[PDB]
């Protein structure tokens, strides 16, 4: 959500986390 | 109303990168620390 | 060898926790989705050394 709510205006992403396997 | 604006919420995503750093890894290390263990009793029962 | 265990091992976490703050680190961080094996080389070193 907040990655979504910053890619309106700015571009500076996080970190995410997903396959950990 | 262009330029400063904009400008507050990139310096707070930098600003919580920091620590959204840390706790990502913390958890990765604890979570395959863990898999590591067997699962099945048979090969638990030899280990001991 | 009991002193210099800790004194490597001081030195190590100090040089990583300062490591985390400087752009290098992050920028990298922003521009990929991982570390880029920096801890598993540097723990690998570290047991080496």
């Amino acid at each position: 959500s907040i990655n979504e709510c910053l890619k309106a205006m700015q571009i500076f992403e996080q970190l995410p986390v997903i396959t950990e396997s | 109303a262009e330029e400063k604006y904009p400008e507050l919420f990139a310096t707070l995503a930098n600003d919580l990168q920091p620590l959204c750093i840390a706790l990502r890894q913390f958890y990765l290390e604890n979570y395959r620390q863990l898999d590591s263990q067997p699962r099945e009793i048979a090969a638990m029962k030899a280990q001991e | 060898i009991e002193a210099i265990h800790e004194l490597v091992k001081n030195f190590f976490q100090r040089l990583g926790d300062r490591l985390r703050k400087v752009d290098c680190y992050h920028q990298v961080y922003r521009l990929v989705g991982n570390d880029g094996g920096i801890e598993q080389l540097l723990r690998r070193a570290e047991e080496d050394i």
